[PDB]
């Protein structure tokens, strides 16, 4: 009876959007937190490293791009790279 | 009477444990190894059991990993059968000693 | 405790070399795998001990065990 | 009112939880309004490739249900995340099948 | 009428060049080099000296490693002359092809 | 156009401090490939903090960072 | 309104403890420092130097030398096993490298 | 009239000058021990902030750098590390 966060739900809302007719079992699951866990903390680090350089106090989505661009390589780079974009376009837009 | 020519056990077995996914050392002796290389460091520890499978993977991942660079340093020195010599390169080569 | 380096047999070294993809394998290689195989588990069982002791418990748990590999430069995913 | 940040910016991934995450753990003393929009954008996207690559390879073994070997077969077969995911092992995976030619007859 | 022994002028040009500390690159070249593959990035950079000299010192040592290792492949195949698939194998060992 | 300005007395001089007693004739091209793939790969995440420092100049410091990332870590320039 | 004496004189050391206990408060790494912990990283940074300058200073005497350059940081390095190992994927420029030729190449 | 820049110079000059009394040092040779100087403070650093994020702590105490210098130094040479900085932190209490 205590709480554990986690990113089951998501990665299955997911999946029913790429695939309408299959399923994941629990193994796999846990992968996949372990994935996106792992993801998260490597661009995170390396935004900290670049406000750190550039003598600044504050991570916004300009050091999160070059975080990205450092870290993926060439055209998932680029589909990252629009992505991200068209979401903060779609949120201040929609203020 | 019937026998195979030797090589084709070896290559069908090499496709059968290909196809698999699953542990290829018995566990019980597995067990037994960690808890008393383990003993050396701090006496009367408990291990849960799913640290134990997670030292199984990884043990087995590395073994795998090596004995596939291993096989193309035999292969590079014009023969077949692995020699440990071989297992000396690699392990020269890649940065461990 | 003498033992149980003796106790990875010797069908079990042929089994993950033809996962490795090997045809023909030496009779030397049976102790310089079981050597290799010991100085790893050591590198690895050494710091899951000191994140054990420095947790101050007496259990080794899987999460001690994935940051030391983590630590050795080696990720495992699925059991986080 | 109560209206989500995910469903503003048109994502699946949580947009608070991603903040808190970036406030909590130390990575600098101010965080911006940008930052967890695009990187909830970025592991959603990173997500959805695994997964699509995944179910294919799901249906080339005439399965509904994706494995362990699945997920192993998806990631080692592509090129760009065989480079990202390049010293990981993932557990219960296996290998690719792979044989020398000089070892066959 | 004086020539020595093919073999004898290479040894001691070994310990000549194990024995000094310099760059063995012409840095003009290396210069031109550098500019050139770094304008298809971003048109009109302005490099510092430092730079180029960091970037010739990070370059020397990479291929000094790399060319120990792969002497060690060409001893292994019983040979004495370096050969390109050495280098090969060398860098798919490693874990960069 | 200019990676031939890499020299077949320059590439023998990095064999000998290396240790190499003999040398074919193909390892000079093969070379030439080695050297142009690694300096590629550092100058991008060179030039990726010189766009994000809002700068036209690259300096050393970004050279060491770039060197860092890739997990080689140069001693000496600052 | 005492007399003022710094944190390293009381400890008996020679780096300073003042400016590594700003550099882990202005650094990010947790939220509260304790007390001890700068003087404990005081003590581990002198070490450190002290263990690698001896063997440097030894080189530079048997080259016959007075100053030190960094030849002589590479021999001391590259010499010892441990400094070794926790120096391994490091570049010291101006550097060189060690005096190696293999077994089968001379005659 | 510049901008000033901390370094390590003069410590590593007093380090020196006890060690061995009638020895220099040029200025590359101070700038590979002042680089060598940042890398080791940062690796101890970073792998004592990830323990106590671990742990589910607020604090780096002592105890943290403790297990990150035995974690993270090879053997005899964590063993005098060890040494050293207990006896520091035990002469400045006092």
């Amino acid at each position: 009876k205590t709480r554990k966060e986690s990113y089951a739900i998501y990665v299955y809302k997911v999946l029913k959007q790429v695939h309408p007719d299959t399923g994941i079992s629990s193994k796999a699951m846990s992968i996949m937190n372990s994935f996106v866990n792992d993801v998260f903390e490597r661009i995170a680090g390396e935004a900290s490293r670049l406000a750190h350089y550039n003598k600044r106090s504050t991570i916004t989505s300009r050091e999160i791009q070059t975080a990205v661009r450092l870290l993926l390589p060439g055209e998932l780079a680029k589909h990252a790279v629009s992505e991200g974009t068209k979401a903060v376009t779609c949120y201040t837009s929609a203020k | 009477p019937h026998r195979y020519r030797p090589g084709t056990v070896a290559l069908r077995e090499i496709r059968r444990y290909q196809k698999s996914t699953e542990l290829l050392i018995r566990k019980l002796p597995f067990q037994r190894l960690v808890r008393e290389i383990a003993q050396d460091f701090k006496t009367d520890l408990r291990f849960q059991s799913s640290a134990v499978m997670a030292l199984q993977e990884a043990s087995e991942a590395y073994l795998v990993a090596l004995f596939e660079d291993t096989n193309l340093c035999a292969i590079h020195a014009k023969r077949v059968t692995i020699m440990p010599k071989d297992i000396q390169l690699a392990r020269r080569i890649r940065g461990e000693r | 405790l003498r033992d149980n380096i003796q106790g990875i047999t010797k069908p079990a070294i042929r089994r993950l070399a033809r996962r490795g993809g090997v045809k023909r394998i030496s009779g030397l290689i049976y102790e310089e795998t079981r050597g290799v195989l010991k100085v790893f588990l050591e590198n690895v069982i050494r710091d899951a001990v000191t994140y054990t002791e420095h947790a101050k418990r007496k259990t080794v748990t899987a999460m001690d065990v994935v940051y030391a590999l983590k630590r050795q430069g080696r990720t495992l995913y699925g059991f986080g | 009112k109560a209206k989500t940040r995910s469903s503003r910016a048109g994502l699946q991934f949580p947009v608070g939880r991603v903040h808190r995450l970036l406030r909590k753990g130390n990575y600098a003393e101010r965080v911006g309004a940008g930052a967890p929009v695009y990187l909830a954008a970025v592991l959603e996207y990173l997500t959805a490739e695994i997964l699509e690559l995944a179910g294919n390879a799901a249906r080339d073994n005439k399965k509904t249900r994706i494995i362990p070997r699945h997920l192993q077969l998806a990631v080692r077969n592509d090129e760009e995340l065989n480079k990202l995911l390049g010293r990981v092992t993932i557990a219960q995976g296996g290998v690719l099948p792979n044989i020398q030619s000089v070892l066959l007859p």
